[PDB]
DNA sequence: CATGGGTGCGCCAGACAGGG
DNA sequence: CCCTGTCTGGCGTCCTCTCACCCCATG
């Protein structure tokens, strides 16, 4: 009886590596709900158990508050003081109360609430300690397959979830296969599945290479970058400091045996292993292999990068469905453009051809000049309006006063573009100008600009029947506007 | 629900005995027309002219 | 189970294996509970509600044996006043003084006071006998009933079911005409006659 | 509890399956025939009047049992031999039993 | 249908009224309505004004009955020490 | 109060060719012979026609 | 406590005496 | 042994629904 609750708490205590204290409390709140549920009223009840002799007396709790909204289980402050002077707001007034008799009822209760304090507790340590599986590739037992996921037994009470997207696409398991998988997510819903696994994203790639590869558990080879089409195809960038060990070398092991010990637990998925460079270009060509480059030329503006193939290896560079090229861009971060050398000569012909056009037709300067500009790398009007003097200076021919002129003649080639495409459109000229009239959001401004009504003054020359047919405008609405503007530009 | 209510039976029906009694017109010129005298039999709680038109 | 076992720790008793299980009751019947009974053999704890209907039966015996003699002694005032209509009547002085005391009034040795004193015989008579018998009422509610070997308590509820018709009854007239009733109609299907009356 | 739901799931049941309705003196074999149930609100059997001939029951307190055919053999012969259509001569000579009464 | 159809044409600022009411009609325990008594609260409209700490000092008010007082007036949505400004009208000053 | 069970005819099993047979459901305990018994006594004589 | 010892039915039918 | 009278056995409709009460006795 007595001595029985100290045997219980002692061999709970050891067992599940658990406080006495945190049993306790939710021993006590055990009771308490228990309690409750013995009273066809709402009480507040609070179960205190003596910690050395097991016994337990039971309270009628009154939540002492400052304003009571519920008078069945709170009390006033100045109630509660009336009683005993040294409670405070957030304290018990207790009221006594027959012990809830312990028999089957209270027993399953108290071993509800001992399991789940076990779960948010020895378990929830168990999951602290294993805190590189929350993370590495985790090992489980299919308990159950659903249309939309597979819950699997890790043991100890503890359940993860592979999602449909989270698995590969010819898997099929069976309830009672193993599975690893990488736990790359744990959240709260510690009643049924916290756990994620994935066996899909790119980590588990990682981690398979970390425990295949010595190597990268060592921290003596690093893996960069992963790139992943999920049971079909994969590439690794990986990187070391120690010039003495082939990181290439090192994750394909003896005969391609770690990579391909790797793919089999993949489903036979493909594994190029590249090296990471720190020249972008030169690792942009290690990323497309098998594919030989004949030439990369880089746009760092628009973060892309055109890749020249000979015309055999096309099909190769691109690869099936576009998946090498794909790839290689997830790979290196960069959007990569596959083409022949002859289809990058004719789009640089192209290019070269538009931009002279530009040239000699907003700076007012001849072919022969806009091939110069061409030739020394310019492309845009924004890089010769705003590029420094010293490099422009640097081209045969330029003068200081000429650079002058050809700058503010972009400036001003720039400008006019712009104030163009807002007349022509509501994006600014007439999204103020035509918008003044008070009623014209912008997209009746840009409507109005497609029929030439830019400004303010233009819509106080028009009559209603100029406007009937704008999508939106009813006749008063059109007469109101006209009458604003008339108002500003006539009357002001 | 407590146990002091007491529930009887609920007989919600106003009327008793409805006697229709058929015969001969005379009032209109035209014969072979008939008229239909209604003798009701309501304990009060609704008129007559009511009953007929919620009929 | 190490948690039935435990029924120990928090509280004592012993295990829970023994299988907790309140006689409840079958159905097929409604009905009003009208009556409750409790005997209990001689010597066992009374709870709380044996103890109510003691109280209750007390509470009846003492107000109907009160009822008895306050009947009673309201028809022998009665009597009384109608012997004294007549020999030294007092129309004004009769209601002076309290009740009790009606006849040591202004009369002389007649059947009158020989009759108001056989009625005095009656009343101490039903005094002393009202005294013995509410001890005698409260000794039959308080004691014990003999029953059978080995039984705590009997409980006896009287439910009072309503049956009112339907089909499949059985109705007869008074010369062998039997017959199950076969369909309860509307009232509108009846055959009526030419005053308007359903049979 | 007697839900909402078990009711469509009686009216499947009842559905195509014999009952064996029996009068309590059984004398000769038109004394057990096999009915289809319809559904009754009450708590009476109501039998088809011309059968009545055949049970030697009348309706002045009388009472009848009801089995049920469990397997299936039992509904076929329920239906085949048993089934109240099929007892319209008397076994005892040529005379229709389904008389008008 | 028609023709039998055709045939039947012929035929188809001191809160409310509430204040104003005695301590007495709240239903509280004999003991409430005395402690309410010997301290001149006489209406419904006295007793909201007063605080919380205001009813705990007047003699024999225990906690019990400051709970049941604001179970009750709670019950009626209202609660202890809301201001009624023109408290009490001059209709009730003269009783 | 005035909500009654509003009925349909819920199939029309016309058998054969000039013969119908018009089912109407639900009625109340007790419409369903007032609303057959004034069709019936309306259709044979009220209903007019030529012969 | 544990054990210990009425007299209103009537027919059929075959086995057992009982004359014969 | 061949018939006659007696003596015992074997048997007598089916379903149901309540009720009441089941061994003293005692050294
Ligand atoms: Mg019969």
């Amino acid at each position: 009886m007595n001595k029985e609750i100290l045997a219980v708490v002692e061999a709970v205590s050891n067992e599940k590596a658990l406080p006495r204290e945190k049993i306790f409390e939710a021993l006590e709140s055990a009771l308490a709900t228990a309690t409750k549920k013995k009273y066809e009223q709402e009480i507040d009840v609070r179960v205190q158990i003596d910690r050395k002799s097991g016994d337990f007396d039971t309270f009628r709790r009154w939540l002492v508050v400052d304003e009571v909204t519920q008078p069945t289980k709170e009390i006033t402050l100045e109630a509660a003081r009336y009683e005993d002077e040294s409670l405070n707001l957030g304290d018990y007034v207790e009221d006594q109360i027959e012990s809830v008799t312990f028999d089957r009822i209270t027993t399953q209760t108290a071993k509800q609430v001992i399991v789940q304090k076990v779960r948010e507790a020895e378990r929830a340590m168990v999951v602290d300690q294993f805190r590189e599986h929350e993370g590495e590739i985790i090992t489980g037992v299919v308990k159950k397959v659903n249309r939309d996921n597979i819950s699997l037994d890790l043991g100890n009470n503890a359940e993860a979830v592979i999602l449909r997207e989270d698995m590969l696409p010819r898997e099929n398991f069976r309830p009672g296969d193993r599975v690893r998988g990488v736990l790359y997510s744990v959240r709260p819903e510690a009643r049924g599945a916290q756990l994620f696994v994935t066996r899909s994203k790119p980590e588990m790639l990682i981690e398979l290479f970390r425990i295949e590869v010595p190597e990268i558990g060592e921290e003596v080879i690093e893996i960069k970058a992963a790139a992943r089409d999920p049971g079909s195809r994969a590439k690794i960038a990986v990187k070391t400091n120690d010039k003495r060990i082939d990181p290439v070398g090192a994750c394909v092991g003896m005969r391609g045996a770690r990579v391909q010990a790797v793919s089999t637990e993949l489903g036979g998925e493909r594994i190029d292993i590249v090296l990471w460079d720190d020249n972008p270009a030169q690792f942009v060509i290690n990323a497309m292999a098998p594919a030989d480059v004949a030439s990369i030329v880089v746009d760092e503006d628009k973060h892309t990068m055109d890749i020249a193939v000979e015309a055999g290896n096309l099909a190769q560079a691109i690869g099936r469905n576009g998946q090498n090229v794909r790839l290689a861009s997830q790979l290196s971060g960069w959007e990569l453009n596959v083409m022949t050398v002859d289809d990058l000569q004719a789009k640089h012909q192209a290019e070269a051809h538009a931009a002279i056009d530009t040239f000699t037709k907003y700076l007012d300067i001849d072919e022969d000049f806009a091939t110069v500009l061409v030739e020394e790398g310019f492309s845009t009007l924004e890089e010769l309006a705003y590029v420094p003097m010293k490099e422009l200076l640097e081209i045969e021919g330029l003068d200081e006063p000429t650079v002058e002129a050809l700058r503010e003649r972009a400036k001003n080639a720039l400008a006019t573009i712009a104030q163009a495409q807002e007349e022509s459109l509501g994006d600014n000229k007439p999204a103020d100008d035509l918008l003044n009239l008070e009623g014209v959001d912008r997209d009746l401004a840009f409507k109005l600009a497609a029929r030439g009504v830019c400004t303010l003054e233009d819509l106080a020359e028009q009559g209603i029947d100029d406007l009937a047919d704008i999508e939106g405008l009813t006749d008063e609405k059109a007469g109101a506007l006209i009458m604003a503007a008339r108002n500003i530009c006539w009357f002001g | 629900r407590p146990i002091g209510r007491l529930l009887v039976d609920a007989c919600y029906s106003p009327v008793e005995r409805i006697a229709y009694n058929v015969e001969a017109a005379r009032v209109e010129q035209r014969t072979d027309l008939d008229k239909l005298v209604i003798e009701m039999e309501t304990n009060g709680t609704i008129d007559p002219e009511e009953a007929i038109r919620r009929a | 189970t190490p948690e039935e076992k435990l029924l120990r720790a928090i509280f004592g008793e012993k295990a829970s294996d023994v299988k907790d299980s309140s006689l409840r009751v079958p159905n097929g019947v409604s009905g009003t509970v009208i009556d409750v009974q409790v005997f209990t053999r001689d010597g066992v704890e009374k709870d709380k509600r044996a103890l109510e209907i003691e109280e209750m039966q007390l509470k009846q015996a003492k107000k109907d044996l009160s009822e008895e003699l306050q009947i009673l002694e309201a028809g022998l005032f009665s009597r009384i006043r109608a012997v004294l209509v007549a020999g030294g009547v007092e129309a004004e002085k009769l209601d002076k003084l309290p009740r009790d005391r009606w006849l040591e009034l202004g009369l002389t040795d007649e059947e009158k006071q020989n009759q108001l004193e056989q009625l005095a015989e009656q009343y101490d008579e039903l005094k002393h006998e009202f005294e013995k018998k509410l001890e005698a009422k409260r000794r039959k509610i308080t004691q014990g009933d003999d029953l059978a070997p080995g039984v705590l308590k009997i409980v006896k509820v009287y439910l009072a079911v309503k049956r009112r018709i339907q089909p499949g009854d059985k109705m007869a007239g008074r010369h062998g005409n039997k017959g199950v009733i076969s369909k309860i109609n509307p009232i509108e299907d009846m055959p009526y006659d030419e005053n308007g009356t359903p049979v | 509890r007697e839900e909402a739901v078990v009711w469509d799931i009686l009216d499947e049941v009842i559905r195509e399956h014999p009952v064996l309705l029996n009068r309590a003196p059984t004398l000769h074999r038109l004394g057990i025939q096999a009915f289809e149930p319809v559904l009754i609100e009450g708590k009476a059997i109501q039998l088809h009047p011309l059968v009545c001939a055949a049970y030697n029951a009348d309706f002045d307190g009388d009472q009848m049992a009801v089995h049920v055919p469990l397997t299936l053999e039992a509904q076929l012969e329920a239906r085949a031999l048993m089934m109240s259509t099929n007892n319209i001569l008397s076994p005892a000579n040529g005379e229709p039993i389904i008389v008008p009464s | 249908a028609t023709i039998l159809a055709e045939q039947l044409e012929a035929f188809v600022p001191e809160f409310d009224p509430i204040l104003l009411r005695p301590v007495d009609d709240l239903e509280l325990t004999v003991r409430s309505a005395n402690c309410l008594k010997a301290e001149a609260i006489h209406y419904i409209g006295d007793l909201v004004q007063r605080t919380e700490v205001e009813l705990l000092k007047t003699p024999n008010l225990g906690k019990k009955s400051l709970t049941e007082i604001k179970d009750v007036l709670a019950s009626r949505g209202l609660s202890l020490g809301m201001r009624l400004e023109n408290w009490p009208p001059a209709s009730i000053a003269d009783e | 109060v005035t909500e009654f069970l509003k009925p349909r005819l819920v199939d029309i099993e016309q058998v054969s060719s000039t013969h119908a047979k018009v089912t109407l459901e639900p009625l109340e305990r007790g419409f369903g012979h007032t609303l057959g018994n004034a069709l019936r006594r309306i259709l044979l004589s009220s209903m007019p026609g030529c012969a």
